[PDB]
């Protein structure tokens, strides 16, 4: 009804409403696949609690994955879809309808990690984690910017296209070609701004 | 297409090489000089109609 908070160290703690709002409903689908029960206090009742060592235990969560990825490879990881890694957690910071960094704190957690995932893999002969292909459409949203923006980006030549297409055709926005390094790098180097 | 609209062609379409097959011919390495020879007939033969 109202925020009113004071001495807010977590990160559900702060805002206006609507991004307040924007946070229960991605804890709910992610952790609350019970099928509705009508639990509507006691199902939520626990997102606060859970948010109080978030600075610490999202990043613990998205690790786990990538070694159980690892282990069930198939193909050379230059070749590998980012999502088959992931399993959609870009899409999801879609929910929170703000678009800029310092608002959308899940986001910027994300990217936290990514930075990081990038930073102590650097290339080598044998392709590793950081070589992975994303659409036009997940660089869309970690840049925090609309796709048309990312053609434009492409066509003047600030980044490099890594699969070759055929003739007579074109690359719609769900096929997988830039890699992450080449995305984060470039985010870094002139994205930023003061939000 | 006449000048007029430029064709539908995407930008990556056009960095794709053209390859062709083709005779060429070089002087092969160490060769001081190139000779060149032929020879000419010379006939009086604008004095009377074939």
């Amino acid at each position: 009804y109202g925020c009113s908070f004071e001495s807010s160290n977590p990160l559900l703690a702060i805002g206006s409403l609507s991004a307040r709002f924007g946070a229960l409903y991605w804890y709910q689908q992610r952790y609350l696949s019970d099928h509705e029960a009508v639990r509507d206090d006691r199902a939520l009742t626990k997102a606060i609690g859970h948010f109080t060592a978030w600075p610490d235990a999202f990043w613990r969560e998205l690790q786990q994955m990538v070694d159980d990825a690892l282990v069930r490879q198939t193909k050379p990881l230059n070749h590998t879809d980012f999502v088959d890694v992931f399993g959609s957690v870009v899409a999801d910071c879609r929910q929170i309808p703000m678009r800029n960094t310092g608002q959308n704190f899940i986001l910027k957690n994300l990217i936290g990690f990514l930075t990081d995932l990038v930073a102590r893999h650097p290339q080598c002969r044998v392709a590793n984690v950081g070589d992975l292909l994303l659409s036009a459409v997940d660089a869309a949203t970690l840049l925090s910017t609309s796709v048309e923006q990312v053609r434009r980006l492409h066509h003047e030549g600030f980044l490099p296209l890594s699969i070759r297409p055929a003739s007579r055709n074109t690359v719609s926005p769900h096929r997988a070609v830039f890699h992450l390094r080449h995305v984060v790098e470039l985010r870094q180097a002139r994205m930023q701004s003061h939000h | 297409d006449a000048n007029l609209k430029p064709k539908n062609i995407e930008r990556y379409e056009l960095a794709y090489s053209n390859p062709q097959t083709i005779e060429a011919c070089y002087v092969p390495p160490n060769v001081d000089e190139l000779y060149c020879r032929f020879s000419l007939r010379v006939e009086a033969n604008s004095m009377r109609p074939y």
